[PDB]
């Protein structure tokens, strides 16, 4: 790109909801910023009664 | 002689002293740390100033 628009930082109003397997997150839980950004852990039980 | 190549570029104006000019840059990368040199392609040449 010969030039680029200087986009001003924008406040985030969305609520991101990550989805993944426990293995897909244990490789992402090692980042403290992940644990500080994503506080709510919604675990699906593998087996229902 | 072109004024576009001999006009001083305004980097940063006064911050009134107090508070001191603080710039937190969590995205510490060379283009954002040391700035960028743009390239306007006038008449087909990547002529910079």
């Amino acid at each position: 790109a010969p030039a680029g628009l200087e986009v001003e930082p924008f406040p985030i109003q969305m609520q991101v909801i990550l989805v993944g397997t426990p293995e897909a997150f244990e490789g992402l839980e090692e980042d403290p910023a992940f644990s500080e950004l994503f506080r709510i852990r919604a675990e699906f039980s593998p087996t229902l009664p | 002689l072109d004024p576009a190549q001999w006009r001083p570029n305004l980097l940063t104006s006064s911050s009134s002293g107090t508070p001191p000019p603080i710039v937190y840059e969590p995205y510490a990368t060379a283009p954002r740390l040391f700035g960028r040199l743009d390239y306007l392609v006038d008449r087909g040449v990547w002529s910079t100033n």
